């Protein structure tokens, strides 16, 4: 009955973080739609939301930071806002392996458009469990 | 469909309303069609930038000083806060939204090519 | 229809993290209450719960340990118990370092139940933007 | 409506890693089953599949690589769902050191299907408090 | 409400009931208003230390090892394990709930101005010196 999205990294792409809906463990349904690479909310309403990225790396010769984000543009108010949020420094070349998962429940309204990125696409870790999710309640 | 500067009313699909200025925040929706919008202005260490029907408003940001980044401008209700770097230094971005403050790269034994900007170093002939 | 809660972090008050409710994309509905820094279950159910925070911090001048504690306050038992914890040694030029910690868990609570959480060090937190600290509640 | 499990870790069984479900703010719900260490599926559909562990050490004597794996055993061969390694140690002050480990992920399971959440040296787990350690599967 | 040292019968909101002692857990409510509530005794490595309805103990904490902590006083059913330091060594916290043992300072080149404290080192001074 209700809006799900569970969207995944195209692997194919390395060099940017694009959703994919028909996929290994994916899905969008009762009226979630992918538009220009962001989940659009079909109602009014109460969602969870949430966004995994796994990041891969073999030494770290120049230093770097990681950011992943989740944010929401509204109809209500029309700027691009930060809902989750997260940065590390997975610098310890020995290799390395740094998730990033957020979560969390935000009132919506029909319209809105929620976006999943980071920074730093070329650390992504084409492995899959890479997602992008909304959930109505 | 409702004009400019103006948004559907959410429980009443025929009054069609008075959107908020930047500084405010809806507190209630218009009771009817010639009637104003209740918005009220934003508390201390929030705002909103920009014409709205947000039912509270933004938290402010602060500045980076674990990047080394110095108030520009404070905040405010119709502004966030703005961050940069001290004079003599220039922004690396590490995201759209995180930058580092670093120390302009003076040119020793070579010549200034192009001066250090500000989300730029010096490019540097030596 | 079910309770739900999203609180966020108070920038304007570092050296204690402090829960907000009235901010845009912070939410609290439907029963669920904020009072004296804890959110409160408004019935017995199942329920969602999770947290994050973002530790900041400038090299690694003194060692340090970061806690983050999700904890439960039960009209049952009426003392502080721990649902989700986590520890971490960020340390051994400045270079900065950036810590995220997020807990979340499935749990059993009752009406009047009251959830906390909290860190040890709250000046290492990470207040420059919005999304990088808060503590939600969904009933199932 | 919908199975949902969190189980936690024995602390009474060290050299273990034990999952226990009958616990304060451990639950195990709608189907779900807890048999023979590993969570059990009672229906055929996606699941969220997370677990936490903490490992400590004091100063790195002896260098360690420590391995968090949740594994499936589908109804007849194991296959793991999410892994990761980590080498806290030097292999050069003996500082305190604490090592957090979150796994999760998004599966389609099958009715009978048992998942399982094991590390490869529990002698280095921390049951020191609680909500430290714990596994837990929801239905979507 | 029901009055001091008890709760709501959950399934009847008229009876109103006693509630468990340290030591032990709710195995069952109260059948009815002056009966007492069948309470338990926690098992072995279970505890709970105040007045409670929980239908389990709580597990016991262990030590920090990894912070040298040692055993003041086992775990038991109305009081969780208590940890602490050897002697000749003071606590430092690092949270509410985390400190870690270190050996106290013997004042080298100077005078032991405060005594080595539990959660606290010697104030120690230096001999016209640093
Ligand atoms: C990192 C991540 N990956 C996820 C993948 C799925 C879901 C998720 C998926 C479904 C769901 N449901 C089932 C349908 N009804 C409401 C709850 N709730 C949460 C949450 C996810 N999260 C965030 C998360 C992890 C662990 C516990 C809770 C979490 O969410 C938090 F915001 F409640």
């Amino acid at each position: 009955d209700k809006p799900v999205a569970h969207v995944v990294a195209n692997h194919q792409v390395e060099e940017q973080l694009e959703w994919l809906s028909q996929r290994a463990n994916a899905l969008l349904a009762n009226g979630m739609d992918l538009k220009d690479n962001q989940l659009v909310v079909p109602a009014d309403g109460l969602y969870l939301v949430y966004s995994q990225v796994l990041f891969k790396g073999q030494g770290c010769p120049d230093y770097v930071l990681l950011t992943h984000t989740v944010s929401r543009f509204a109809i209500s108010y029309q700027e691009k806002v930060n809902l989750l949020s997260a940065v590390k420094s997975p610098c310890p070349l020995k290799p390395w392996y740094e998730p990033i998962y957020l979560g969390g429940v935000f009132q919506l309204e029909k319209g809105d458009q929620l976006s999943a990125e980071v920074n730093l696409p070329k650390y992504l870790d084409f492995a899959g469990q890479v997602y992008f999710g909304v959930i109505a309640l | 469909v409702c004009p400019q500067g103006k948004y559907i009313h959410p429980q009443d699909n025929s009054i069609c309303c008075t959107k908020c200025h930047k500084g405010t925040y809806l507190y209630n929706d218009c009771p009817g069609p010639g009637q104003d919008t209740d918005c009220r202005e934003c508390e201390s260490g929030s705002f909103t930038a920009s014409e709205n029907h947000l039912r509270h408003c933004l938290s402010c940001s602060k500045c980076r000083k674990e990047m080394g980044q110095v108030e520009i401008s404070s905040c405010t209700v119709d502004r966030d806060t703005v961050c940069g770097c001290r004079k003599n230094q220039y922004r690396h971005y590490w995201s759209e939204n995180l930058f580092q403050c670093f120390n302009c790269s003076l040119c020793l034994n070579g010549t200034v090519h192009l001066s250090c900007q500000e989300k730029q170093n010096t490019v540097c002939t030596c």
